[PDB]
DNA sequence: TCCCAGTAATTAACGAGAGCACCGGCTATGTGTTCCGCTATTC
DNA sequence: GAATAGCGGAACACATAGCCGGTGCTATACTTAACGTTAATTACTGGGA
């Protein structure tokens, strides 16, 4: 479901902070740590990953946020 | 080669570049089924085993 | 049975197949002429009046043939030959003018 | 893991400390059994065993038993890949010279010994004795004796004196060598010196010394002791099928010289006599010296085939090593190849792939699904079932295709373009259906040619290729903005046949309800696509900030026009579709969609206009019959009388009134005459051929001719491929080049005759071989090129700075080449650019220049912009994205990060295939003489007394439309600063005629202007008036050589003028061959005629211009700014002084006394000012004029042969090529830094040298630019292995090796070869972290 | 033709030549500039490491695409260390150091 | 100045020593074999020509000329090692046999690239000249039978010392005649496998350890150490008998237990005997 | 005494498709034992 | 189930013989070996200012 990467170009700039963010997050969703945040429509892990960049709910600063905050909770199993 | 009734005009892009539209009467006729023949071997060495 | 690009005529200037494809259309209509003078059965004298006079045209052309010397199976085993269509020799710039 | 890698010289004990055993044995292995042979060059104990975890006894055989080195064999059990990775040594007899070290050219146990090499190989072959610290008793060191010299000296010397012979000798020399008291020596001969050629050889052997010092070797390694071995699976013995084997040729090499050191161990063994050992050292010396490379030492020794065995060094030298065949581009699995066709439903990010190469290529995608519906639980039955393909591996595959992209790829890959991604779509067949608008691109045609597949596994290369490689992103070239998916041959026919009107169709003058109506008229047969109507559409601006505001009108336009206008989106306005809408009209509407409306509805666009093209010429029927060639009924006439008037000419030569060579050119001049009369006589013919009649009478119009719409909407056609169909063709060439003067006059519709056949078919079989040799010099072109730019990568976002070249519209001689606007779109300014009212700033300092700053400039028509550009960035290693411009092929600005080198490599190499006396105003404007001095003739106008006379024809708007240059000498018709007419001739000149006149006026002097001696008696014979003319010095006596007749001017009141404003007097020494036809003591005015004085390739053109080759005639300039004078004057050299107004004086230069010199003698001439003519090297603009003038030279050199073959390229490209030919810059005075004098440092180093040491309280260096060509640029480059994967190998690593050079692995070729992630694109994040992380 | 994985090379672990011994495309060296040219690291980083020739690399990638993730542990070439073992059998040391 | 060519330095350097009568040969010899070094360097200073004359014969083999120069010298030294002057024979014939025969098994042994030994070189080459006898009888090549029947030995033999006489290929030469496919190219690594069969073995090994967990620990600890496989060594039912289950015939009843229900388990994931043997 | 011009070498030129003695030392070779496995008999 | 016996037989190892495989020796005299570019550039070397 997906032909021009154009508007997640627009929220992420630089047209290579694109690949890096969408591959960090289409590997947080294929090796299963993860489920996607918009619903997928039988599309592959990448382009659930695209279309989540193009809502703007996902980019760097939410990943490293999420990341930081999955390892206090990892850090918060220690009892 | 064989002699086919051809015509000149574009048909809807199938034949775009250089590329060639050919009707299916063509391939019922057989017209252009060439044949091939290759040939396999098989030798039966003596090895030292 | 072939459907062909025009455009690739005139930039590579083989403007040659154009006579090409219009003298086997004119080959092709005197193969169908015979053709349908042999569906039904006409006669071999008719056949011959026809063959001769496609054999006579055009104008100052070499190998005069004589059909009065063929002997009315060759000329039957002729049209049963040039029934799909009857071969022309163009040689190479001797040529077939186009009128 | 690693971050540099450091190449050094190998000792004799590191050598050993590689190795696991000493070859001893020639045999490689066992003949009955294939055992590996103890202990030849396949061994086990040495090279490890021959299977995995299994000794040669076979006594230890598992993994249980690792490790352990067996008793019966020696054999340490490992993995059997150990013999990949282990290497042996011989132990050499005799110390032999290494090859490399001594005939790479430079040759470095030469130029360190200072030793001359034929006196070393005259040692190394035993020839002469060398002293070796004899000391001064009576001998030099580094002396040679030939034997009965030694002899003698040994009979007056046995003692106190020693001189080896052969290696030993060299050995002993070199270890006898001390390097810094050498060192020291050196350094104060070269202090001492003055000779310039003696100064760089006393700095090449320091610096080689001083390498030598700062490396850790020392100078006795280059003469090898140990010698490693290969390890045995580098040089497999594979057996063949049958009891047969095949060798790698270096176990031969290794072989004779394993057998030679064992014959030469023998031979000390047995106490030989001395000349059976001496031939052996020779003959050993010579098997190595052949082994590390062959062919060099003399003539190669070859094998049982009569060819010369692959050495080492011919596993890494050229096409055959490994740096361009294994390591730069490997053969890769998930690959495969097909023919293409059309299938032109698909959408543009689509491409077919067959059912059986997606089977095969996603192999392990589908064992991966079958493992995961449970419909094979393992892979042994998962490799079953798609085996015999069942019903359901077709549903698997499906899935595993549907959103991953494969790249496509022809076989020519120029730019990037070559290589695009589309998600694929099954078909049941075997080629690759391939969308149509990208062809174009892929210079693709479907007559055979095949394309690549390739399948990105890795889900970050998933990614990759959809943002960046997918086909909808890459709309525009990277080598210009112009668009790169424009319809191509069949829909822009069928664009222009829908987009017509008739002069009486059906339905015209209906009047129709919108764009829809007209649809269903035409679909009903109703109205043709052709017919003049008045429909409403409904047209979309966006002229508030993307306000889409409707406005119905009533268009008069055509039912083909309006069908197609549904097509067209929503913002674009209509009058883009109402017109003929050729080929060029529609690619500046799928530009201005992709201006407008953005990326998205562009792609949607290029889709629908090629479904809607494809369509209408379905529908058109456009045939091509012979009848469409309508021959020109004026042809015969024309033709007939162009055959009179040759005649009359050939009449008229043998009348002997014209020669043959004026009869050429006017038999030439008739039939040129008479080949464009009869193609201009037929296109009166074909295109108003439609007269057809609206109520009425008629009407003439543009024909409905099918050869006439294949041409005249530019798909697939010309004016020059029509005249050959239809006109006469001319004439034709012959294999000198010259023109044949009988042309052939028959079009290909009349057939063509034997003899016009014959003649018009050298003029195909040189166009034939001139694309077959053209791509063999355009793919070494780009070779080189990609080479001397890897490392450019936009590594920073402002550089900084306020310097930047200077544009200007190009002017060149007539109309505007190019204007100033479509040079300076997409760059960056360096200072404000400013409208004529110069108290305001029109634009700000650092605005880039998009469309709408570049019409601002357009309406208050500047000429000139400082812009920023590539060559003055000041970044260290890479490029600012603010002095690089715009992304071209994007929109916005350049990314931080993306590799300029190579993709502005690519655009200047793909075009490559595609290579081989009086002035006139032509307009309306006003003259301008500019920054020229001119004196008042004697017929009152001006004539000009500058040498750079420029004329400027500035408009009533202060621009220039058409700029002129004037010789020295021309009288100006007009005056400065006023409008002039058109047509008019405002200056004036003799092209023979040299005048020397004057400035100043008053009764002229013959003032040592003498007869004998200077001038001679040659006077006007034709009419009767003392003429005193000039000999030349070449013919004089040497009684007047230096005493030039000069024209001093005096009065008749006994004073004398001299030149006012100064003090100097006015006299002008006139050189040889002058020809003076005035008197002494009479009367001169100002601007009279003293003496009168008598006087490419397409493609090699850039090869030449890039590589900067001296030019044969180069033009001598004004090395420094002054008065110019002769010295003394040799036999064929002119030394001459220039004298500057305060600077040195003494710089005086053999000029070739036989070329035409310029300046007369005495001319205070500007530095940098042409002395001679010819064109002038690089070399000497970049040392004279700057930076900034060699790359306008550059720059303009090299459009000037891309426009003339129509070939546009953005100038960034070649910025970026000039700013890496000059990285290297050679010191002038050290300063306080580091440096040597004379060395050429990289001018990066420098710039950050120094740049601390002014930011300390030190001086720095004074450094002047250096200029080298591509082909060294790139060779003389700070990582070595993006140097030695190149052209010569054998030279750089040598030179490397000496050095103890170290890679740092910062380019782009080098992380290729090493295999981590180049720092361009995706990786260039990455590298950013590993910088960052290391040194913190 | 297309080919998955088949046979390699002896002496450097690469494919093989066209069709006869079922082998891959050649991804010579413009192809790498036009990879290099666009953004793509990942691509050309795969391309010739782990499609063509690190020998313990591609089964680790054979092995993690039948396992469903598709990663990559790229390593090192295998043909640039036959480089460094035949640069290194003249007399010339040469080595990677960190 | 000499041109500096290994060849021509020696072949003028050879003839600086007068060659030697029979009475000097004789009493240099006998200064020699005393243990007088000058005179062995003279001996064999003097007669190198000698071994650039009888060498020159044995050009165009396998050698190049130099090497079988050096290779005669080596024969030559071992000459004035064993002369004897008493016989009062003339050098040059008791010097022939051995530079003659130690240029001989310079061939036979430095030639071929995989080392033939002596004997098999000699019967290889009485084979040949049996070949080259028999071409003249008959007008075309004698067949391994042909040479068979002229010597009446077995053909097997024959036909094995024919075939090695294989004449041994590059691999860098190139084939088809264009210089763009040598045997690099053409030659498959068939050793090393590729990702395919590594996978299926190490899928297959897990789907075993899998299968053998799957089943009860009495049987498998049997089925492991019975065949080495579960971390343990391949040990005999005798073995496994005295270590685990002392009725060696209980532990072939379990083990034909623990087949059987990995046969079951097998057949139940499809895997039958032709699915994993074709 | 330094510049300078002819001479020779080195580098590059697309892509993908004889003849015998003699000995010794390895190795095939009987052969024993042996050890394992398999089967068959009997409490 | 479990002890015991027979028994094939696979094979492994050991001791031997035998036969591949490396080496030495031969005695008229004998004496110096084997047919193009194209351009550019640079190092070298004889020649001139
Ligand atoms: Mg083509
Ligand atoms: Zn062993
Ligand atoms: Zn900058």
């Amino acid at each position: 479901a997906r032909v021009t990467v154009q508007d997640a170009v627009e929220k992420i700039g630089n047209r290579f902070d694109l690949v890096l963010v969408a591959a960090r997050r289409a590997r947080q969703m294929q090796v299963g740590g993860k489920d996607p945040l918009v619903p997928e429509e039988n599309d592959k892990t990448t382009v659930i990953a695209l279309r989540e960049i193009e809502e703007g709910l996902i980019n760097n600063q939410i990943l490293d946020v999420r990341e930081r905050q999955e390892q206090q909770e990892q850090e918060a199993a220690e009892l | 080669g064989q002699n086919m009734r051809v015509a000149f005009m574009p048909w809807n892009g199938y034949n775009f570049e250089d590329s060639i539209l050919v009707s299916e009467r063509v391939v019922q006729e057989d017209r252009f089924t060439t044949i091939h023949i290759q040939e396999l071997a098989c030798v039966s060495r003596d090895t030292k085993l | 049975d072939i459907v062909l690009n025009p455009l690739g005529v005139p930039s590579r200037m083989n403007i040659g197949q154009i006579l090409e494809t219009h003298l086997g259309m004119a080959a092709k209509g005197i193969g169908d002429k015979i053709n349908a003078m042999l569906k039904q059965q006409q006669e071999v004298a008719k056949l011959r009046e026809f063959i001769q006079r496609a054999y006579d045209l055009g104008a100052d052309v070499r190998q005069k043939v004589d059909l009065s010397t063929f002997s009315d199976e060759e000329v039957m085993r002729l049209a049963e030959n040039l029934r799909k269509g009857m071969p022309i020799a163009t040689p190479v710039f001797d040529g077939a003018k186009e009128a | 893991e690693f971050d540099a890698i450091k190449i050094a010289l190998a000792s004799p004990d590191m050598i050993r400390s590689w190795s696991f055993g000493e070859v001893k044995k020639p045999e490689t292995i066992n003949y009955r059994t294939f055992k590996p042979e103890r202990d030849g060059l396949f061994c086990a104990r040495i090279f490890g065993p021959v299977k995995d975890y299994e000794c040669l006894c076979g006594k230890y055989k598992r993994l249980k038993h690792r490790g352990v080195i067996c008793e019966k064999c020696g054999v340490e059990v490992t993995q059997t890949k150990v013999r990949r990775e282990r290497m042996g040594h011989i132990e050499l007899a005799s110390p032999t010279a290494h090859i490399w070290f001594l005939k790479s050219l430079p040759s470095r146990i030469g130029l360190l010994l200072d030793m001359p090499l034929r006196d070393i190989e005259r040692v190394l072959y035993f020839e002469s004795y060398v002293v070796i610290e004899g000391g001064m008793t009576n001998l030099e060191r580094q002396q040679i004796l030939t034997e009965e010299q030694y002899l003698d000296a040994l009979e007056e010397f046995g003692d106190e004196f020693d001189a080896k012979m052969g290696a030993e000798a060299i050995q002993a020399l070199l270890k006898s060598m001390d390097l810094e008291q050498e060192c020291e020596q050196l350094r104060e001969e070269l202090n001492e010196t003055n000779s310039e050629t003696k100064r760089k050889k006393l700095t090449k052997r320091i610096k080689l010394l001083e390498a030598f010092v700062q490396s850790g070797n020392k100078p006795e390694w280059m003469i090898l002791t140990v010698l490693p071995v290969l390890p045995p699976d580098l040089r497999p013995l594979v057996p063949l099928d049958g009891g047969r084997f095949a060798t790698s040729d270096l176990n031969d090499l290794y072989r004779r010289v394993i057998n030679r050191n064992n014959r030469l161990k023998r031979l000390l063994d047995l106490a030989a006599p001395d000349i059976i050992v001496r031939n052996e050292k020779r003959m050993l010396q010579e098997a190595v010296d052949a082994l590390l490379d062959n062919g060099r030492r003399g003539r190669a020794i070859t094998g049982s085939n009569k060819r010369p065995l692959k050495s080492l060094a011919d596993m890494i030298k050229g096409k055959q090593g490994r740096f361009r065949q294994n390591l730069l581009g490997k053969r890769v699995d998930y690959s495969g190849r097909s023919v293409i066709t059309v299938g032109p439903y698909l959408r543009l990010h689509q491409c077919g792939l067959p059912k059986k190469m997606a089977l095969e290529l996603f192999k392990p995608f589908i064992y991966g699904k079958l493992e995961l519906r449970g419909l094979a639980t393992t892979i042994k039955a998962a490799k079953k079932m798609v085996e015999r393909e069942e019903a359901v591996v077709w549903d698997i595959l499906d899935e595993v295709i549907r959103e991953h992209p494969v790249l496509l790829n022809r076989a020519p890959t120029l730019h990037r373009l070559g290589i695009q991604a589309f998600e694929p779509v099954l078909i049941e067949g075997k080629a690759i259906q391939l969308h149509p608008l990208v062809c174009a691109a892929y210079n693709a045609d479907f007559d055979g040619d095949q394309m690549a597949v390739h399948v990105p596994l890795t889900l970050e290369a998933q990614l990759e290729a959809r943002a960046l490689m997918m086909s909808t992103n890459n709309i525009l070239s990277p080598a210009n903005g112009e668009p790169i998916i424009v319809p191509s041959q069949d829909v822009v026919l069928g664009l222009y046949y829908m987009t017509r009107d008739c002069v009486n169709a059906k339905g015209e003058g209906m009047v129709l309800t919108g764009p829809k109506e007209a649809e269903r008229l035409y679909r009903s047969g109703l109205a043709s696509l052709h017919a003049r109507v008045k429909v409403r559409i409904t047209e979309y601006e966006k002229d508030a900030n993307g306000e889409l505001v409707a406005k119905t009108s009533l268009k008069d336009t055509t039912v083909g026009r309006a069908i197609l206008w549904m097509i067209v989106p929503k913002g674009l306005p209509y009058s883009i579709v109402n017109q003929a809408l050729g080929k060029k009209a529609i690619s500046k509407m799928l530009n201005t969609c992709y201006r407008i409306l953005g990326l998205k509805p562009t792609v949607i666009f290029a889709d629908q206009i090629m479904y809607t093209g494809f369509a209408y010429a379905a529908r058109s029927g456009a045939s091509v019959g012979i009848d469409d060639m309508v021959i020109p009924e004026k042809k015969h006439e024309i033709i007939s009388e162009a055959e009179a008037e040759v005649a009359e000419i050939q009449e008229q030569f043998q009348s002997g009134l014209v020669t043959a060579g004026e009869r050429y050119n006017k038999v030439i001049d008739i039939w040129a005459a008479a080949n464009d009369r009869v193609s201009k006589a037929m296109m009166d013919n074909l295109q108003t051929e439609t007269v057809i009649n609206r109520d009425g009478q008629e009407e003439k119009q543009v024909s409905f001719n099918s050869i006439y719409m294949m041409a005249d909407s530019g798909a697939r056609g010309s004016a020059a491929q029509i005249r050959q169909l239809a006109g006469m063709r001319g004439l034709m060439a012959k294999p000198d080049g010259s023109i044949i003067e009988t042309p052939i006059t028959a079009n290909f519709r009349e057939g063509l005759n034997v003899l016009q056949y014959f003649i018009s078919t050298h003029g195909a079989r040189k166009g034939l071989a001139d694309t077959a040799l053209k791509t063999a010099n355009s793919g070494y072109l780009t070779r080189r090129l990609v080479d001397v730019a890897q490392d450019l990568v936009v590594t920073e976002d402002d550089c900084g700075t306020h310097e930047g070249i200077m544009m200007t519209p190009v002017i060149e001689g007539g109309d505007v080449k190019e204007p100033l606007r479509d040079r300076v779109l997409g760059r960056v300014t360096a200072e404000d650019v400013l409208k004529p009212g110069t108290a305001d700033i029109l634009v700000p300092r650092n605005t880039l220049l998009h469309e709408q700053w570049c019409d601002l400039l357009e309406e208050n028509s500047v000429d000139a912009v400082k812009v920023r550009s590539v060559v003055s960035c000041d970044t260290d290693f890479g490029v600012c994205a603010h002095c690089y411009g715009r992304d071209l092929a994007r929109g916005h600005i350049i990314n931080k990060g993306e590799a300029i080198g190579v993709i502005a490599a690519q655009s200047i190499g793909e075009p490559g295939t595609q290579l081989t006396s009086s002035i006139q105003v032509k307009n309306k404007g006003s003259i301008k003489l500019s920054n020229v001095k001119s004196v008042v003739n004697s017929s009152g106008k001006l004539v000009i007394t500058s040498r750079n006379t420029e004329l400027k024809l500035i408009d009533e708007f202060g621009r220039t439309k058409e700029s002129y240059k004037v010789p020295y000498g021309a009288v100006l018709a007009k005056g400065d600063g006023e409008q002039v007419a058109g047509g008019e001739t405002v200056a004036n000149w003799d092209p023979h005629t040299m005048p020397v006149i004057t400035e100043v006026s008053g009764f002229v002097r013959f003032t040592d202007m003498i007869d004998g001696q200077t001038i001679t008696r040659q006077t006007d014979e034709l009419t009767g008036l003392s003429s005193l003319v000039v000999l030349d010095s070449a013919e004089r006596t040497a009684g007047g050589k230096d005493l030039r007749p000069a024209l001093k001017i005096v009065d008749a009141q006994g004073n004398d003028v001299l030149i006012p404003g100064t003090d100097m007097p006015a006299q002008y020494f006139l050189p040889g061959k002058a020809i003076v036809q005035l008197e002494d003591g009479v009367q001169i005015s100002s601007g009279d005629t003293l003496a009168r004085i008598p006087q490419t390739g397409g493609l090699p053109r850039v090869a030449d211009l890039f590589e900067a080759r001296r030019p044969k005639e180069p033009a001598i300039l004004a090395e420094i700014s002054g008065i110019v004078s002769f010295g003394k004057e040799t036999k064929g050299k002119r030394r001459l002084v220039i004298t500057p107004v305060d600077g040195s004086d003494p710089y005086e230069e053999m000029i070739p006394k036989w070329r035409q010199l310029n300046v007369f003698e005495g001319e205070r001439v500007e530095r940098g000012d042409v002395i001679s003519d010819g064109p002038e090297a690089p070399h000497d603009i970049l040392r004279l004029r700057g930076v900034h003038a060699v790359t306008r030279y550059i720059v303009n050199e090299v459009q000037d042969v891309y426009r003339l073959q129509g070939v546009k390229i953005n100038d960034k490209h070649i910025e970026v090529i000039v700013r890496q030919m000059l990285r290297k810059a050679t010191i002038v005075n050290a300063g306080s830094s580091d440096f040597l004098e004379g060395e050429q440092v990289e001018y990066s180093r420098v710039k950050i040298a120094n740049r601390e040491l002014e930011a300390n309280g030190k001086v720095g260096a004074t450094y002047s630019r250096d200029l080298l060509g591509i082909t060294k640029a790139s060779l003389a480059t700070e990582s070595f292995i993006s140097a030695a994967s190149f052209q010569e190998t054998t030279r750089v690593l040598t030179e490397a090796a000496v050095a103890g050079k170290r890679d740092e692995l910062r380019g782009l070729k080098e992380n290729v070869i090493v295999g981590r992630l180049i720092p361009a694109g995706t990786g260039y994040a990455y590298h950013q972290d590993r910088m960052r992380r290391r040194a913190a | 033709h297309a080919r998955s994985t088949g046979s390699y090379s002896l002496v450097t672990q690469q494919p093989l030549g066209g069709k006869a011994q079922f082998g891959g495309q050649r991804f010579g060296e413009m192809e790498v500039w036009a990879l290099e040219a666009y953004g793509a690291a990942y691509t050309l980083q795969e391309m010739l490491t782990v499609k063509s020739d690190d020998v313990n690399g591609r089964t680790k990638m054979y092995k993690n695409i039948v396992d469903g993730n598709h990663q990559m542990e790229p390593g090192m070439p295998e043909s640039f260390n036959v480089l460094l073992k035949e640069i290194r059998s003249l007399g010339i040391n040469i080595e990677l150091e960190d | 100045q000499r041109v500096l060519d290994a060849t021509q330095l020696y072949l003028g350097e050879i003839g600086y020593s007068p060659l030697l009568t029979a009475e000097e040969e004789v009493y240099f010899a006998r200064r020699a074999l005393r243990g007088d070094v000058a005179s062995r360097r003279r001996m064999i200073e003097s007669n190198l020509r000698l071994v650039v004359k009888i060498a020159r014969r044995y050009g165009n083999r396998g050698l190049a000329l130099l090497d079988l120069i050096e290779e005669g010298n080596l024969g030559l030294i071992r000459a004035v090692e064993k002369f004897d002057p008493e016989r009062g024979f003339r050098f040059s014939t008791y010097a022939t046999w051995w530079i003659r025969q130690t240029i001989e098994r310079a061939i036979m042994n430095q030639t071929r690239t995989i080392r033939l030994p002596i004997h098999i070189v000699k019967e290889l080459n009485v084979y040949l000249r049996t070949a080259r006898e028999l071409s003249h009888k008959l007008d075309h090549e004698p067949s391994a039978e042909e040479i068979a029947e002229q010597l009446d030995k077995p053909v097997d033999d024959v036909s094995r010392m024919l075939r090695l006489n294989e004449r041994i290929t590059s691999v860098d030469t190139p084939l088809g005649g264009d210089s763009e496919k040598a045997l690099l190219d053409i030659l498959a690594d068939e050793k090393e496998n590729g990702p395919e069969d590594t996978t299926q073995d190490d899928d297959m090994k897990q789907s075993i350890v899998k299968w053998l967990f799957e089943l009860n620990a009495k049987q498998r600890e049997v089925l492991a150490r019975r065949f080495g496989l579960l971390g343990y060594e391949a040990a005999t039912l005798e073995d496994v008998g005295r270590e685990i289950g002392l009725t060696r015939e209980r532990v072939r009843q379990i083990q034909v237990e623990g087949l059987r229900r990995l046969r079951e388990i097998l057949q139940t994931q499809g895997l039958n005997i032709e699915a994993l043997f074709r």
